[PDB]
């Protein structure tokens, strides 16, 4: 198995620029990685707290108590206990795939390769992110894993369901960043001239006015609009 | 009187990075400390002696949600959250009260050692004066009982029936404003616009706009304003709900 | 050693005799003390290793007597290794 | 021969010190502020406590890092927004 | 007096009559935990009504309320309660709401028989009066102190039992006044409970080897805390062992062997399952002999073990591995450098248990393992009752060490006890490092408010050890006065202190005309005193009456209450 762990290039991930800016690995090496993780520094001021508080407890010999009494707890479990389990497990079960699960494999395979399309088409460039068949034995590979460490001799859909929140949680993550402009700008005045600061008006009418219309969810991102009706109603946030 | 006397000596010495008040604590700075340590010794002396706790008594308010440990660190901490207002004097009410905490052997920036305000409140919006035509927004938590019964502009009271009324209005609103809220993504953020989803398809846990627990705090609230005042229907209205 | 550490100030005093041969610059005498002294490594359980030493960088103008507070900490400390701008490769530094 | 230990200590104002320096880093700043930066004060914390053979690490031992680390971190950035830094962070560096 | 060491087979025979019903339990037998000499006594106790067949109940309690609880649901066809380390210095009939008019049963004819009938067996000398002399029900084992120093106490008690003008009033006054000055004293014990029921056994006859074994534990349990004691009834136990042991010495080491033997114990910590440095480094008395906890304290360990010209890794190496030249020759070593540096006391005679090749052992150490077991052997009100179920668990932990077949748990508390040495000395030298102990007048105050591994002294036997780590400490400070000292731990959970008033001792093989003189624990009327007033949420449960919980807030008014306390 191969854990790597790399940084961006500029130190932090610049996501202002292109991802494929960002990363300096050829489509290649990162099409035989399975899952590939992109953490971000949040600088959220409630989670640094909390990351502060835990690693004080961490350095003031308040983990020497904690984790030994966790372990204790049986939440956790020490390292030689989880190494003769995961091995009993690999050298006990190779589960494989039941039909229903090869189904939904094949139709989430599907509709990612139709996500990835329509993002190329969109940014008129090649994604650096590779989603390709060795994805998808990627993420029959993990369902087997999954099923292992249940000692399960056959893959449920539950397992099938888990490995797609992973790997939409991580090589969608990579695959979903981002880094015409007039269009977006036309359509940016426009509804701030039309739609009036305090109210609101259905999506609908904004298609039928006149694409993938990002532009609403950059607003979004700027807080001067917000969906509210199960994105059926568009409202001037107040800015 | 300490901050009008340092603002008369600034301006009759001239006649907000920095204004008239700038050393003003420094007029009862000894007095206040000194007044803190003897009130902290009459306390230790009479926090556990009976006859006593009915001064060291924490009074019940309709907006109290806070339980005091004690009663002085209380209005210590009172004290020095109204004398932090001044942007001047930051890094001097800062010091002072590091050295009031000292008495307490507590550390200035302790949780406990926090400030926070021990009043909830609970407003209704668009009050009007039935004789007047007055539009306000009557609170409970925070407004004092005489300022709630009767208009402002004029003195005239107003309908307990009518109180009643537009308090449970309020809460019903609320209570169908939490049960037809929307959902969206735990890591986006994006508004869920589907009815068949387990999660965003960005592996996003959905969530509600509106937590349950605000709902709770606000079903305890009205429960707190009932109790205190004896609102009936609103007691009836809480029962009703479980 | 424990007499004169029972003494109060004896921060400063260590910190101004950082560098008696060079004027002035109080916070990187205080760096530098710190750095030399350095902090414990903590290791949690063997588990989680926490690194105990302290790097300081000392960005500034030329003629600033940077060489001459490094020299001064290479005369100073226990172990001490010196290594200058491109006289000194990546294998050269750490193994080969 | 010294291994001072942080158990006397408060974690809330260390904590908020953290969590303000992420703040002024992410929001008009350059200065990359991580983990390692919050445990630099820990160690700076600890050489203070090993140059006075002390093995506890008292509370002047933790302002003086806190300060020094703001300090360090202030200097590091423009003068245009240098001043409000400082005024936000004097509030931290009480004492001295 | 009520029962004499040689009528104790009066008071077994009545038992017997009263509760011999194989068809019911209709005996029960109250053990205090956390107390070692009661674990060896209901062991002796277990074992002998095992024999009779006589069913039994065992129930280990950790405070009064719950002996009060447990009473309350206690049903009334046991006629036949047993008490075991606790109940001889409180009103047990008011404490458990008893009269003697509801247990009577064939009042008549100058006799009385009780449908309940509770021994109590504490040797705890403020024998209460009401419970040693005013009552039928509760049932004391004297050790000749009530029947040969209490007799101005019972002619006192019974002229106000019988009495209920002026002359009559100023002798009223004079009787209360002996009864008083003979309470208002500290809480303190004469003898072992395993000396007094091995006397029973042995006026019943029914002692062998493995008996013999669990006296000298409970005897050997005394010796850090009542060392006069300890010696004694040190002969009582060495005429036993030499009476028992077959005459068949120096016999061919079989696996099926058990050999006790009196022999040189070094007062040591884990000598035989710890290198010799380490046992050094960690004995109590060398310790407070060099007081280890400065730097100078290491240095001059290892002068001592150059001095006696054995190399360092010799003695940091195991002592089963050990060579057999230093393990033949410790005991010369000893003699030749040992009064050099005053530890001269260190030098015992003790008793060595030693079954077939399982190698030997010594009491002090199997006690040290068994108390190590019982400390750590595994909103407010809740986790506390947790943590008294934990405490009461560690007792049945302790009690299965004792069989010989669970070899494995005698391991662990070994490894338990070297582990809880290292922490207790630890905190000692951290203590003394930051002068933790402020000296008053009345006390040398203490207070742990945060540090490492403080959820371990929450544990009573804990901070028990801990006061005993710096109360040998501290005796052999001749310039430090006798005075007792106060420990408190913070239970961040419950957000309480833990306050243990300690006494202070002689040190050990100091034995002067005062030395002989008990020193009193006068912390028991003081703590109920300040308690009963100026109500501060305080806890006072534990049978050890210089125990109590009190309040994170309150902590300090206490300790300010205390101080104007002049009353220990
Ligand atoms: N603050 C100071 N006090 C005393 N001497 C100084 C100071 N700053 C610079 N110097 C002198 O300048 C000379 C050259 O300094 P240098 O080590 O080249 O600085 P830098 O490393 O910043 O280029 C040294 O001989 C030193 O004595
Ligand atoms: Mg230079
Ligand atoms: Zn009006
Ligand atoms: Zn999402």
């Amino acid at each position: 198995s191969v854990l790597a762990a790399a940084n961006p290039i500029y130190g932090r991930y610049d996501d202002l620029k292109s991802p494929g800016d960002n990363i300096d690995f050829q489509t290649t090496i990162l099409s035989r990685f399975d899952m590939i993780f992109i953490v971000k520094d949040d600088h959220n001021e409630e989670r640094d707290i909390s990351i502060a508080n835990h690693v004080i407890n961490i350095h003031t010999g308040n983990a020497n108590a904690m984790q030994n009494q966790q372990e204790e707890n049986g939440s956790e479990i020490s390292i030689e206990k989880m190494k003769r389990y995961i091995t009993y497990c690999r050298l006990k079960c190779a589960p494989r795939l039941s039909p229903q699960a090869a189904e939904k494999l094949s139709s989430n395979f599907v509709t990612i390769r139709k996500q990835l399309l329509i993002n190329e088409l969109e940014s008129t460039e090649r994604s650096s992110i590779p989603i390709t068949i060795r994805q998808l034995e990627a993420i029959i590979r993990i369902t087997e894993s999954l099923a292992k460490l249940e000692l399960s001799p056959i893959a449920q859909e539950r397992h099938v369901d888990e490995a797609i929140r992973l790997f939409q949680a991580s090589t969608m993550d990579a695959a979903s960043q981002d880094p015409s402009l007039s269009e977006i700008r036309r359509f940016e005045q426009e509804l701030k001239r039309r739609l009036p600061i305090g109210w609101s008006t259905s999506y609908q009418t904004l298609r039928r006015e006149f694409a993938l219309d990002k532009a609403l969810y950059a607003l979004e991102k700027h807080e001067t609009i917000q969906l509210r009706h199960q994105g059926q109603n568009i409202y001037r946030s107040g800015v | 009187d300490s901050m009008l006397k340092t603002k008369q000596s600034y301006l009759k010495l001239n006649s907000s990075v920095e204004n008239s008040l700038n050393g003003f604590s420094h007029l009862f700075s000894k007095p206040l400390m000194k007044r803190v340590k003897k009130l902290f010794k009459n306390q230790q002396e009479f926090i556990l002696d009976p006859q006593y706790e009915a001064d060291y008594v924490i009074p019940v308010l309709p907006g109290s949600h806070l339980n005091v440990k004690n009663p002085l660190l209380e209005l210590v901490k009172s004290l020095c959250h109204v004398m932090l207002l001044s942007k001047s004097t930051i890094l001097e009410i800062r010091t002072l009260r590091k050295e009031l905490l000292k008495i307490f052997e507590l550390r200035e920036f302790a949780k406990v050692a926090e400030f926070k305000d021990p009043s909830l409140s609970l407003v209704v919006p668009d009050f009007l004066c039935e004789y007047c035509f007055f539009i306000s927004d009557i609170d409970f938590c925070k407004a004092a009982p005489e300022s709630i019964f009767s208009c402002v502009r004029c003195h005239k009271a107003f309908n307990q029936v009518l109180l009643q009324e537009h308090l449970i209005q309020k809460l019903r609103s609320d209570i169908e404003s939490y049960l037809i809220q929307d959902l969206r993504c735990s890591r986006c953020h994006k508004v869920k616009r589907d009815y068949m989803s387990a999660h965003c398809p960005c592996a996003g846990a959905w969530e509600g706009t509106l937590p349950r627990e605000s709902i709770v705090q606000k079903l305890n609230v009205f429960k707190q304003v009932a109790k205190y005042y004896g609102f009936d229907i609103l007691l009836s209205c809480i029962a009703d709900l479980t | 050693f424990r007499k004169i550490s029972r003494d109060r100030g004896i921060i400063d005093k260590i910190i101004s005799s950082m560098a008696p041969s060079i004027y002035g610059h109080r916070d990187i005498k205080t760096a530098v003390a710190c750095s030399l002294f350095g902090g414990v490594p903590k290791n949690v359980n063997g588990k989680h290793s926490i690194r105990g030493d302290i790097n300081v960088l000392l960005l500034g103008d030329p003629g600033t007597a940077k060489s001459q507070i490094l020299k001064y900490v290479e005369k100073t400390a226990h172990r001490a290794v010196f290594a200058t701008g491109q006289g000194a490769s990546a294998v050269g530094l750490t193994a080969s | 021969k010294i291994y001072p230990k942080l158990h006397q200590m408060d974690m809330d104002k260390v904590s908020r010190v953290y969590a303000d320096l992420r703040r002024e880093s992410i929001s008009t700043g350059s200065f990359p502020i991580t983990v390692r930066h919050l445990e630099s004060i820990l160690r700076i914390a600890e050489s203070f406590a090993k140059m006075r053979l002390s093995e506890f690490v008292s509370s002047y031992d933790l302002d003086r890092a806190i300060k020094v680390v703001v300090d360090s971190f202030v200097d590091a950035q423009k003068v245009s927004v240098r001043r409000q830094l400082r005024r936000s962070f004097a509030i931290y560096t009480l004492g001295h | 007096m009520y029962y004499g060491i040689s009528q104790f087979s009066e008071a077994y025979n009545k038992i017997l009559r009263n509760s011999s019903s194989h068809s019911s339990c209709q005996l029960v037998i109250f053990v205090s935990c956390l107390n070692i000499d009661a674990l060896c006594a209901t062991k002796m106790l277990s074992l002998l009504f095992k024999k009779q067949l006589v069913q039994s109940q065992i129930v280990p309690i950790f405070g009064y309320s719950e002996l009060r609880r447990h009473y309350s649901q206690l049903d009334d066809n046991i006629n036949s309660l047993l008490l075991v380390g606790f109940g001889g210095v409180i009103d047990l009939e008011a404490f458990l709401e008893i009269d003697p008019q509801e247990y009577v049963i064939d009042t008549d004819s100058g006799e009385q028989s009780f449908r309940r009938d509770i021994y109590v067996l504490d040797a705890h000398r403020p024998w209460n009066l009401d419970n040693i002399f005013g009552s039928q029900i509760i049932q004391c084992f004297d050790d000749g102190t009530v029947d040969d120093t209490l007799g101005e106490q019972k002619e006192a008690y019974y002229k106000l039992l019988e009495l209920d003008r002026k002359q009559r009033k100023k002798q009223i006054h004079e009787y209360e006044g002996v009864l008083e000055e003979y309470y208002s004293q500290g809480t303190t014990v004469v003898n072992s409970i395993s000396a007094q029921i091995y006397s029973l056994l042995s006026a019943i006859g029914e002692t062998n080897l493995s008996n013999l074994w669990l006296n000298i534990l409970g005897t050997t349990s005394l010796d850090i805390a009542y060392a006069q004691v300890y010696n004694r009834l040190y002969p009582l136990l060495q005429d036993e062992v030499k009476r028992l042991t077959p005459s068949s010495r120096n016999s061919v080491k079989t696996p099926d062997t058990l050999t006790l033997n009196i022999q040189p114990d070094y007062y040591l910590f884990l000598l035989r399952h710890s290198s010799l440095y380490d046992s050094f480094y960690y004995s109590n008395y060398v310790n407070a002999k060099l007081s280890l906890w400065n730097e100078n304290g290491k240095k001059r360990l290892h002068k001592m073990f150059a001095r006696m010209g054995i190399p360092l890794s010799t003695a940091q190496e195991t002592w089963l591995y050990m060579d057999h030249s230093i393990k033949r020759e410790l005991g010369i070593i000893f003699d030749k450098n040992l009064d050099r540096y005053g530890l001269q006391d260190i030098i015992r005679d003790g008793f060595v248990r030693t079954l077939g090749y399982r190698g030997s052992i010594s009491a002090s150490e199997f006690v040290e393992a068994l108390t190590a077991l019982l400390e750590v052997g595994n909103n407010s009100a809740q986790k506390l009752t947790n943590l008294r179920k934990r405490w009461v668990s560690n007792f049945w932990l302790s009690w299965d060490a004792l069989d010989d077949r669970k070899v494995e748990l005698l391991n662990r508390g070994i490894q338990l006890a070297q582990d809880l040495q290292r922490a207790i000395f630890n905190t000692g030298v951290a203590i003394l490092e930051k002068k933790l102990i402020k000296h008053l007048r009345i006390y040398r105050l203490c207070v742990l408010q945060d540090g490492p591994d403080l959820d371990l002294y929450r544990n009573p036997l804990t901070l028990l050890r801990l006061g005993n780590w710096l109360i040998e400490c501290c005796a052999e400070s001749e310039d430090k006065q006798l005075l007792p000292m106060v420990l408190a731990s913070i239970d961040e959970n419950t957000d309480t202190y833990l306050v243990a008033g300690l006494t202070p001792r002689y040190p050990r093989g100091l034995d002067t005309i005062h030395t002989k003189k008990p020193i009193l624990n006068n912390f028991s009327m003081a703590f109920q005193q300040i308690t009963a007033e100026t109500d501060a949420k305080v806890r006072i449960d534990n049978f050890e009456s210089s125990i109590i919980e009190i309040r994170r807030e309150d902590l300090s008014p206490f300790l300010e209450k205390l101080t104007l306390s002049g009353l220990l």
